[PDB]
């Protein structure tokens, strides 16, 4: 767990941070999109009215 | 015309006669095998 | 006499249920 | 010996009867003969 | 020695504590009189001999006036009374609703209350006498637990639900293949008794008893008389389902849901007849329920 | 010449997955064993899995389409949900639309398969654990009647239609169907006989569990070690059942009896199936032509009004 | 002794109960005799 | 014992309250007295 | 010995017995004798 | 031997009984004699 | 310990999301606000 | 280690699926959008 | 090895089979070819 | 042995036996050819 | 390793097979295309 | 255990006082959320009325 | 103790989460206070 | 258990106490809010009239 | 495995092979009348149109 | 091992190379007569439209 | 696991990462498939409208 930080190594592998590191850029990406895609929706058809 | 048909007979009272019958039979031999002498362990000791 | 017996016939029916539910606990109590 | 004959022979009778018993009763439902009141 | 065993294989005696005994000696070893119900209440068992094969205890006794009173009124009712002479043909009529509950022996229906009456005086004593046997020879009360759950769905039928309607007519009738009539006519007054809850389960619970049974008789039989580990079957039992109950759990399961069924059913029939007339109505909630009333258009909507 | 380890932990296809087992605690609190164990998958298991999926699959999104593709409605109605076989018109064929009937028949066609791999596999891992295949004979009874529920009585009626729909409430409303289309199922001999099998089977399942856990004691539910020598436990239970009703099985034969009764429910439950709608449009009009129906000539009505 | 005497006491004598039991009531259901209002 | 004391005690006890019972509620159900307002 | 004569005896009365109440509820329902109101 | 004479003469029995009784019932129903009121 | 905190965070989570699931549909379903066309 | 980091990755992984689907039934379904024909 | 090819081989076959039927039933059961008379 | 001969035969052959029994049941049914009598 | 390389390709293959199947089937029962006779 | 306040020690690992710590900010980011969502929902269209 | 400090907790939890969802739905289900559009 | 007085020492561990004292704290703030929930319910529509 | 060419030994018994070269030869002249048969069946009644 | 290459010797047996070869040249095959029957199922009957 | 980069090492077996470079390179074609499947289809028919 070398490459863990030592503020979250009671919690992380070494090989479960990388898996951890791509799960975040991954939530991070998907959160944009979906950020995008409401905006798109919303200016095509607003759903609250 | 008191008769039932060929068809009810074989199907209910044959069916009905192999049922009651045999299992008389197999209760008959069920008690046979459960009955006879097998090896058991013996009641005064292991109990 | 209608709901009053008809209740207590319903309660005799989950009576009924009562020995097999000691049996289930019986199991449990006695598999420490 | 392939069979005990004791199987066979309770086998034989036990289905001749049920054949037996069978016939009469289809030929006695078939009312085809006016036996025991038609 | 040919060394008999329990299956009925014999094997060579080489290729334990077991020895050849009679069942003789297994049955005398084992009688222990003076256990039973009825010695600890009076301090004696009135009947505590046996005839022949069969305990005769008190409530054996008791059963078997049951079982003789039972048999003799269902016969007369049916033979003279209906004129039959044919079981199948005949019919054991309790009272007609409009009588009540109470009995009259010059109305006809009066020989279904007694073969019935009978009949429960013999289911009864069959109990306690299963409690009497258990308790000799020092078993648990399993058998009697299960016997009583099917008891009590006799019960339900012929008791507690027709004092709960009031009218003693709605017994079911005591006829081979016309109690069938009515299981057929009370099913459909209270249409769809497929959709009653309690009697869905009892169906499940019986479809499982009947496939816990298949998959036991199975288990058992198919490491019966080969050299086996007593492990195989466990490994069998992993390898599909990816579980394996063990042997006292297969029969723990079979007497609870034996039981739970029949227990489940008289719950159906007696809430049948009592608090739901309708049990296509009683789904009537359903849609209703507020988290999906709103939700639909044209036929989906409800 | 069997490994009981390696039928248990083997790696891959012809192997067991989930190996490291779980312990469910309160299963081995109540039941006696709570080790989930590994699972076999073993190209019987994968056949059977994948083709019940892709069953379940079509049946799962032929609900989403009946319901316009709503999630919610899909959780009011799903137990009313269900993919009908195609209707009577075009009864057999199988160029029938996909929401009539058209995924009613790729979806039993892949459960067919699926159960006939699980049978398979059934008798392939009894064969492997050195035990006898029993229970994929039991498991060919069950089949026997779903066969012709599914496919034989359909099959020999001409149409589709005479089979369930797929559905929770669904084979409920194809029982109810079927013994009213053909008069009245109670007059069924061989309906009788299934149902005589039936609750004979649940009997013996009560009477079995019940006598083996009240001599539980005495080791009486080691059936294996049992049928080598019986101990006191079988004792007892054989002089239980003695004394109750004047005569006993063993350790062998009670599961001889079990597997029986329960093949007989399967196997006379497949034949009357079969023969009410082939040779027996009428069961109850064949039930007076046989003398076991009852006369009913002044029923009292009051019973079954309100 | 083929017959201990108290098995052959109490079976007769359960017999004659159940038979005196069983006439009493058939007869009173017959309404032959009026007998208890019959 | 085959006949002990005690236990003709109690099948001549219990046999006539069970006979007791079976008769007045056979007598009280024929309706024949106007017992009970009958 | 082939059969037991408590056996034979038990069997013998039971089968009496039986057909002794089979035959008079027979020859009762057949109202053919006009015995207790016919 | 293949037949203990004891099951012989069980069986035998029973099945002379057995169709003694078939065979008075289907005379009896058939109503072909005029025997206990036609 | 009376608490496993894996426990009560699984509890919780399965909490908090059937009563989101559960107060939206509810919410939706009551046609009260103006939400996906209603 | 109170939770597997295994475990949260697909309960997090399946809930996410699971929530777009619904979501995205929910909102076809509902015809508000005019998407795919709605 | 991580991968048995007999497993990807099994999950293939199937896989391609399931397919192949399923979309053979999927276009015969929609009547737009006019193929075993659409 | 990674692939058994006997499996691939069993598979293959009970695969093209239910394949030819699936055809010729799907164009039977279809009525498309004219077969007894259609 | 948290996750078997393994795993995640069943995983991932059958969540994609699964996701294709059902937006194969919600796009053809919508008729928004006119595809396979609308 | 050390990173766990004493009172808490009886109760909290060290691992799980970290996977606390982001549960309780996540649930107090939620519960923001939440009142804005309430907040806006009853500017557009009350409920209680 | 005669109570596990575990147990009381799940029971009273669950009571009151289940005697709160019910008491809400009857309140809702009334009609009695014009919430959510009644 | 020494963190627990010594009346309900007989029946609460060192950390139940802990857990407990939580409980009745969430008790008593629900009480609170059930209590303003009910008055505000009643000034709004009257239940019992 | 004497009989099966080297190629296939690693995969063939002796045995293996002979009821493989049976099982081939029976596909092949299953696949020659299975050719006819859909060339009569066209002929007789096409099944495209 | 000898007869696979050796980039994938760590995944291929000798006797699994020569089933995977086979399953190789089987799906071209199948792939090939696949497109050919698009290709006159299209020119029979237009499924896009 | 010398074939797989120092990075990956923790979590690649040697023969998991010639298996990951066919899986990655396949979901790529697949993704270029699915954008041109995509385009085709919205040319075609646009489904959002
Ligand atoms: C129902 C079966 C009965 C039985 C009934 C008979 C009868 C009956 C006979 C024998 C006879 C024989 N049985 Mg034996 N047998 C039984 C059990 C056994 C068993 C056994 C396994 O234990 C064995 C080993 C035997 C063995 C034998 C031999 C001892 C002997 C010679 C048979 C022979 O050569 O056949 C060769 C002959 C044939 C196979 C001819 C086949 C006949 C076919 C059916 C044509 C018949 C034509 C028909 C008569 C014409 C019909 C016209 C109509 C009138 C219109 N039986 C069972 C219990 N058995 C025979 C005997 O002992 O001779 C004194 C004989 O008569
Ligand atoms: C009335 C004419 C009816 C008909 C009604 C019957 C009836 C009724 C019966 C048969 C039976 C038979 N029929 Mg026919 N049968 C007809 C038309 C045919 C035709 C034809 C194509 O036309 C054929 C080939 C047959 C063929 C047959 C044989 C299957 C059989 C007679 C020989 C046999 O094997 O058993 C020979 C029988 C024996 C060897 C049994 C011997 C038993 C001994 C004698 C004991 C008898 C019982 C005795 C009373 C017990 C006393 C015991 C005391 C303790 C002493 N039937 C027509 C339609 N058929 C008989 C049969 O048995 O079926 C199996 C029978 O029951
Ligand atoms: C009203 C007239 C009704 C009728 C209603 C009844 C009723 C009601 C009863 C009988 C009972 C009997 N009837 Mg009658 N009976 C009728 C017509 C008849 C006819 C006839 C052909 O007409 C006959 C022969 C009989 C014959 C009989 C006997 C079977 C019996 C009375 C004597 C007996 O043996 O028990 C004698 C009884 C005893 C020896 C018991 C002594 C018990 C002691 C005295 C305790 C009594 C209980 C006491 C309150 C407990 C106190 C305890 C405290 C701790 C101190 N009845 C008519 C139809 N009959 C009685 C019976 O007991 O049935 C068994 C009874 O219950
Ligand atoms: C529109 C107004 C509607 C209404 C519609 C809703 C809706 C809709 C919801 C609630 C919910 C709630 N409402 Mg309300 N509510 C109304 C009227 C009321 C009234 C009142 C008497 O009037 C009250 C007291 C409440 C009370 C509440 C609480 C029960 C709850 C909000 C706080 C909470 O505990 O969860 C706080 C929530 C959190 C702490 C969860 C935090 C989760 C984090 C932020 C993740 C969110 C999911 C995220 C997208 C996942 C991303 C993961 C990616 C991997 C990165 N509502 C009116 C009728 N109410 C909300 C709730 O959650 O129910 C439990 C909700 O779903
Ligand atoms: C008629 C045109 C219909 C249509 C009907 C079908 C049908 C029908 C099928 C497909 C199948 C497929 N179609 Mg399409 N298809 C259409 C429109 C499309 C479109 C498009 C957007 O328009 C696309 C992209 C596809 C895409 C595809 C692929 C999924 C697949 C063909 C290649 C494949 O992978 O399997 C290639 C197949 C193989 C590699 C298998 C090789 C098997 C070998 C040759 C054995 C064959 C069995 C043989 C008889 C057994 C003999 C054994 C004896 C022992 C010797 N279709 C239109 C709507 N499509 C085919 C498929 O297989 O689905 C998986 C198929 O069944
Ligand atoms: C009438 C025309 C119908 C049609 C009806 C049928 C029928 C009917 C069948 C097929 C079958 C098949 N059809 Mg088609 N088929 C049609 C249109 C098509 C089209 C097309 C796009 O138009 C195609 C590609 C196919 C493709 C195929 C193959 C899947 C298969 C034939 C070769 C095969 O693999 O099995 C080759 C078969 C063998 C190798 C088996 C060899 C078995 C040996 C010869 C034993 C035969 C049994 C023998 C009697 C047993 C004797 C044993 C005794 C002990 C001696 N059909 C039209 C719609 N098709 C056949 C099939 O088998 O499905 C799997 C079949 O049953
Ligand atoms: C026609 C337009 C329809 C529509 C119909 C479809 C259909 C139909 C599909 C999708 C699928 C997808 N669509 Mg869409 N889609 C639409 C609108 C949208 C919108 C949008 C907001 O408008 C979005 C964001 C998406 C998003 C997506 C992704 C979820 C996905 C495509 C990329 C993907 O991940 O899988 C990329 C796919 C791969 C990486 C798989 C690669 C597989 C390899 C190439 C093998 C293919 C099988 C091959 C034939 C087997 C041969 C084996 C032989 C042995 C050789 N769609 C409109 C409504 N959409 C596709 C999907 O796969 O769903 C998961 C699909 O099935
Ligand atoms: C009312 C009638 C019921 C009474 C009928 C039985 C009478 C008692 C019979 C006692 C004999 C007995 O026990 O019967 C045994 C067979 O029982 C058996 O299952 C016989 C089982 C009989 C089934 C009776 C069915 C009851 C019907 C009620 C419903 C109609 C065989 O007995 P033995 O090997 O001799 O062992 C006893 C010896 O020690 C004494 O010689
Ligand atoms: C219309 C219809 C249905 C007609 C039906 C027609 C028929 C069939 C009638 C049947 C009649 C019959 C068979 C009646 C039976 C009467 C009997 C047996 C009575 C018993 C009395 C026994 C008695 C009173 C016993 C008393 C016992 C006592 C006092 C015991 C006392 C005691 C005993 C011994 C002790 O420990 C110690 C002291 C104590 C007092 C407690
Ligand atoms: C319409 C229709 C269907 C008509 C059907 C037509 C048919 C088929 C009729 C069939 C009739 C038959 C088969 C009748 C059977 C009559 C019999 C078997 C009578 C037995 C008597 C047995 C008797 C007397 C037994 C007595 C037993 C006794 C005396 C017991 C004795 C004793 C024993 C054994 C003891 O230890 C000690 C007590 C005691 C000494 C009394
Ligand atoms: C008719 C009507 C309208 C009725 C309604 C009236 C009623 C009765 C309303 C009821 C309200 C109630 C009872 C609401 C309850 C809300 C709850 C329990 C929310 C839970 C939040 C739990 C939360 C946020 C849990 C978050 C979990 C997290 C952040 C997990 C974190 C994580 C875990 C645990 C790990 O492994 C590792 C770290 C990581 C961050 C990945
Ligand atoms: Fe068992």
């Amino acid at each position: 767990n070398d490459l863990v930080p030592d503020q979250w190594k009671p919690l992380f592998n070494n090989a479960q941070w990388l898996v951890h590191d791509i799960v975040v850029k991954t939530i991070y990406g998907g959160l944009i999109i979906a950020v995008i895609a409401h905006v798109l929706c919303w200016a095509w058809t607003p759903w609250i009215r | 015309s008191p008769w039932p048909v060929w068809s009810g007979y074989a199907l209910c009272f044959v069916p009905l006669a192999a049922v009651i019958l045999g299992f008389i039979i197999a209760a008959r031999f069920t008690d046979k095998q459960a009955t006879s002498a097998y090896l058991r362990l013996d009641p005064a000791k292991a109990n | 006499m209608n709901w009053i017996v008809a209740t207590f016939m319903l309660m005799f029916v989950l009576v009924a249920f009562l020995p097999l539910v000691v049996s289930l606990a019986y199991t449990w109590v006695t598999n420490p | 010996r392939p069979f005990e004959f004791r199987t066979s022979v309770v086998v034989s009778t036990l289905l001749g009867l049920v054949m037996a018993l069978l016939i009469h009763f289809v030929v006695l439902s078939s009312g085809a003969f006016n036996w025991l009141r038609a | 020695r040919a060394l008999p065993l329990p299956s009925g294989e014999t094997l060579p005696a080489e290729a334990a504590s077991a020895e050849v005994i009679p069942f003789s000696i297994i049955e005398e070893f084992y009688k222990r009189p003076g256990k039973t119900l009825a010695a600890r209440f009076f301090g004696v068992d009135p009947f505590d001999f046996w005839i022949g094969r069969f305990y005769v205890g008190l409530f054996g006794a008791i059963s078997i006036i049951g079982i003789i009173l039972g048999v003799a009124f269902y016969l007369y009712e049916g033979v003279v009374n209906e004129g039959t002479l044919n079981i199948l043909a005949m019919r054991i009529e309790p009272p007609p609703v409009s009588q009540g509950l109470n009995v009259d022996p010059a109305q006809p229906g009066f020989f279904w209350f007694l073969t019935m009456v009978a009949a429960t005086i013999a289911f009864v004593g069959w109990l306690l006498r299963q409690i009497d046997i258990s308790l000799k020879l020092d078993m648990g009360m399993e058998v009697p637990i299960a016997f009583g759950a099917v008891v009590s769905s006799w019960i339900t039928l012929q008791w507690l639900r027709p004092i709960a309607m009031g009218a003693w007519g709605h017994g079911f009738p005591l006829g081979i293949t016309h109690h069938l009539d009515w299981v057929s006519n009370i099913g459909y007054q209270y249409y769809n008794f497929f959709y009653n809850p309690f009697h869905a389960i009892g169906i499940t619970l019986l479809f499982a008893s009947t496939l816990f049974l298949h998959m036991h008789g199975s288990a058992v039989l198919s490491e019966a008389k080969r050299n086996i580990s007593d492990q195989n079957i466990h490994v069998f039992w992993r390898n599909i389902l990816g579980y394996s109950i063990g042997e006292i759990g297969i029969h723990r399961v079979a007497f609870w849901t034996g039981a739970a069924s029949v227990l489940f059913s008289n719950l159906c029939i007696f809430l049948s007849g009592t608090f739901v007339k309708d049990w296509n109505a009683f789904w009537g909630f359903w849609d209703k329920m507020p988290i999906w009333n709103g939700v639909g258009q044209g036929a989906l909507v409800a | 010449p069997i490994d009981l380890h390696d039928e248990e932990y083997r790696d891959g296809l012809e192997g067991t997955i989930a190996k490291p087992p779980g312990h469910v605690g309160w299963m081995q609190r109540l039941l006696g064993e709570g080790q989930v164990g590994p699972i076999y998958v073993g190209l019987w298991g994968v056949i059977s899995f994948i083709t019940f999926f892709a069953s379940a699959f079509i049946i799962l999104v032929d609900y989403g389409r009946q319901v316009g593709w709503n999630p919610i409605i899909y959780l009011r109605e799903f137990w009313n949900l269900a993919v009908y076989p195609p209707p009577t018109e075009y009864g057999l064929s199988w160029n029938v639309p996909w929401d009539k009937g058209g995924a009613w028949l790729a979806a039993t066609f892949f459960l067919h398969i699926s159960v006939l791999t699980w049978w398979a596999r059934l008798y392939t891992r009894a064969k492997a654990t050195g035990v006898g295949t029993q229970l994929a004979w039991g498991f060919a009874s069950a089949l026997s009647l779903y066969f012709v529920i599914y496919l034989f009585h359909p099959l020999a009626l001409g149409n589709w239609s005479a089979a369930p729909g797929h559905g929770f409430r669904a084979i409920l409303d194809w029982t109810n169907y079927v013994s009213i289309h053909w008069g009245n199922f109670y007059y069924n001999p061989f309906h009788m006989l299934s149902i005589f099998f039936l609750l004979g089977s649940t009997l013996l399942l009560a009477m079995h569990g019940a006598t083996i856990v009240a001599t539980s004691k005495w080791k009486s539910e080691m059936e294996f070690t049992e049928m080598m020598a019986e101990g006191p436990g079988t004792q007892r239970a054989q002089l239980f059942w003695r004394w109750v009703m004047g005569w006993n099985a063993n350790s062998y034969n009670i599961h001889i009896w079990a597997w029986w009764f329960a093949a007989f429910t399967a196997i006379t439950g497949a034949i009357g199936l079969f023969l009410s709608g082939t040779l027996v449009p009428d069961w109850y009009a064949w039930g007076e032509t046989a003398k076991i129906v009852a006369p009913w000539p002044n029923p009292d009505w009051a019973q079954y009004v309100f």
